[PDB]
RNA sequence: AGACAACCUGGCGAACUGAAACAUCUUAGUAGCCAGAGGAAAAGAAAGCAAAAGCGAUUCCCGUAGUAGCGGCGAGCGAA
RNA sequence: AUCCCGUGUGAAUCAGCAAGGACCACCUUGCAAGGCUAAAUACUCCUGGGUGACCGAUAGCGAAGUAGUACCGUGAGGGA
RNA sequence: CAGUGCCGGAAGGUCAAGGAAGUUGGUGACCUGAUGACAGGGGAGCCGGCGACCGAAGCCCCGGUGAACGGCGGCCGUAACUAUAACGGUCCUAAGGUAGCGAAAUUCCUUGUCGGGUAAGUUCCGACCCGCACGAAAGGCGUAACGAUCUGGGCACUGUC
RNA sequence: UUACUGUUCCCUGGGAUUGGCUUUGGGCUUUUCCUGCGCAGCUUAGGUGGAAGGCGAAGAAGGCCCCCUUCCGGGGGGGCCCGAGCCAUCAGUGAGAUACCACUCUGGAAGAGCUAGAAUUCUAACCUUGUGUCAGGACCUACGGGCCAAGGGACAUUCUCAGGUAGACAGUUUCUAUGGGGCGUAGGCCUCCCAAAAGGUAACGGAGGCGUGCAAAGGUUUCCUCGGGCCGGACGGAGAUUGGCCCUCGAGUGCAAAGGCAGAAGGGAGCUUGACUGCAAGACCCACCCGUCGAGCAGGGACGAAAGUCGGCCUUAGUGA
C-alpha cells in the first residue's frame, strides 16, 4: 500500500546545545514494523530508529 | 439559557395565594408590573421606606 | 413654515469598472436622492498619545511613508 | 485591541475604573456614561480692486442683438 | 407509486444555536536546588480551549396518492400444404400499452402496396399493416351546425390561357 | 434547471414582551429507617473514630402470637404477657462489642430546593370583537377616545439569534485546439519513427506506456554465468525434474520501447542500512520557472583482510509552482 511512515530517535529534551527530535521519514511499510539503524542523529551516531 | 429577575415586594392587601400583608414573596417581575402595580396590591422594596418604617 | 452656486453634517446608498472571467475585495461609502444649517460647518478640551524619556484641547499644510501593515497576502488599500 | 450599534443578562467607583493591539500580573498615563466654544480650514451663482506668454465671432459662457429665445417633445427634457 | 411531488405518519438514526458535570491551558502571592546563565512546581482570583449528556423541525425511514411530475420491455420456438403463430421459455423493471385510431397536422425508407377517381394524379378519398417515434383529460374516437381556415373533384362562367 | 453562491416568503428551536396555581416525573439537596454467611469463634465480624458505662419505669431480659425480608441459618418488627436484666479489655480476630454516639459508605425509600419537561388550568399585559354604552358648542351605524361587554389567553403578534427551505428573486460561470464551427477525440511525462549521419523540429502524422514497485528487486565482499537445437532415462504428453555437443551478449534485466550489459548491469549467497548529516569547484540543458551529472572535503558508519565501493534503485516516465 506504499504508505509513509517517519522514523525518530531518542528524543532526550534538554538544555544542550540544540539537542532535538531527530525524524527521517521512508517510504513502504506494507508488513509489521521497521525499525532502521538511520544514523547521524542529534549525537553523533545512532542506532534503532524506530516508527 | 436565561433567568429574569425575581423582584422582591411588599403588600399592600391581603394575597389570595401568599401572604396577609405582611410577607416579603420575591414575586416575580411579570407579576408585580401587571397585578400588584396597576392593582396597587403591592409595594416595590426600596431601601428607603425600610429603614424608615 | 419657502429659496440657494459650490463647500459642510446626517440618513439611504447603487452600478458600469479594476481584478485581463468572477461571486470575498475594488470603483466607494463615490454618484445620486432626501433632511438641516452656516458664512463657514463638523471636531474639540483628554477615562488621549506615549515610553523609563516626554507631551499636552481641536482643525489644516509639510514629512515621517507608498514605509509599518492589511489583502482570493490577488487587484489593490495604506496609517500613526 | 481600542470605537460605536440590534437581542439578553447586566458591575465598581478612588485600600476604585478605563487605556497602554487577546489575556494575566507590576508600572505608567486618563479618568466615562451631561453641554457649549473663535481662529488657522474647503467653497463660488456672486460684489469691489488688479493681473493675464487666456479667447476674440463655427473661439470664449449654450448665449457679443426680444438666449434657455425660436424650435422640438404630452412630459421630464433637448436646444441652435 | 419503482424514481420525483404531495399528504399522513415520525418508533429508531444523523440533527444547529443554546444550556451544561467536568477537564485542560495562561497569569500568579508565596516555595525549592544548583559552577557559570534561570528555571519548576504551584494557593486565590481573573481570563481562555475542548467538552459527556440534553437540544425542535428537516432528512433517512414507514404507508396513501397519477384528470400529481411521468413510463408503458426484448431475444428464442413451435399450427392440421408451405407460411403467418391461437400458445409457450428466458433477463427485465414498477409495470410492460388496454379501448379506439392508424403510413394519419405523427411513417423515415416512401411517388409503401391495393381499390376509386383522372386520358395520365408523387396531391386526394376508402382500406391493409413491419405505429422509424399514435394512444386515452400535455385526453382517445366520432360528430349536426359554423369557418374572410387548410384540402381534393365537380356544374355555370369567363382574356387566366 | 436536480450549475455555484445567496436573499425573500414560509416551518421549527433558543431569548425578550411572559404571569396565578396545584400536581406527574428527569437531573443536583437536605434532613427520616433495614443492608453484610474470608476461617480460628460467646457467631451471618460493616469499615473508620469519641470509647468505661449505656439501655430502662416517658417501663428490658424471657416466652404466646401478628407481619415483612429471606441464602427456611436467621433477621427487622406491632400487640399483649412478663418484672430486675440484655452488659467491656474479659481470649480469639489484619479491624469491637448488639452498652452507647456522629453519622457513613455497601444501596434503597420519602415529605424538603434549582432549572427545566408535561399537563391540564383562571385571570392583570397581548390579539380580537361589540348595533352596546356617554359626551364637549353638534354626531361619530363618519374610522377612532374612555367605559364596561363577550370570546381567546400567556399561546399567538412582533424583535433578535439558530437549523431547514420554492429559480419566486438576484449576482455570475459554462475552456482551447479544432485544415469553417458543432458532434467525436485531445490536453502532463517517457520511449521509437517522421527528424534530412551534432543538437533542435511540425502535423486530429504512425506505434506503445506512465500517475508505480522494492526493506528489498537497495549497499557492499564473493561465486557462477544463460538460452535454443541433439543424445540418455518410466508415465511426461509438442512443452515440467536428471546427465553429455553447437552458442550471436537468441536469456534476462518488476512494468513500454530504445540504448546498454555476458571480468557482467544476468542469478545466488554473506553481513548490513549510504534509500546518512553539512556541503561542493565545474559542467549539460538553457525565454524564465524548472531539470541532470558532479571530482573533492568534514562528521559518523556499513561491507571488505586490504585496496576500495556505498548520500537509492542498468539509464531515460512513476509526477505537479
Amino acid at each position: 500500500v506504499k504508505v509513509i511512515l517517519e522514523c525518530t530517535g531518542c528524543v532526550r529534551k534538554s538544555v544542550n546545545k540544540g539537542s532535538r527530535g531527530v525524524s527521517r521519514y521512508i517510504t513502504q511499510k506494507n508488513r509489521h514494523n521497521t525499525p532502521s539503524r538511520l544514523e547521524l542523529r542529534k549525537f553523533c551516531p545512532y542506532c534503532y530508529k524506530h516508527t | 439559557k436565561k433567568v429574569k429577575k425575581i423582584r422582591k415586594i411588599i403588600l399592600k392587601e391581603d394575597i389570595p395565594d401568599l401572604g396577609k400583608k405582611g410577607q416579603l414573596l420575591d414575586v416575580r417581575a411579570g407579576f408585580l408590573r401587571n397585578f400588584l402595580l396597576p392593582l396597587g396590591k403591592a409595594e416595590v422594596v426600596t431601601p428607603l421606606l425600610l429603614k424608615e418604617m
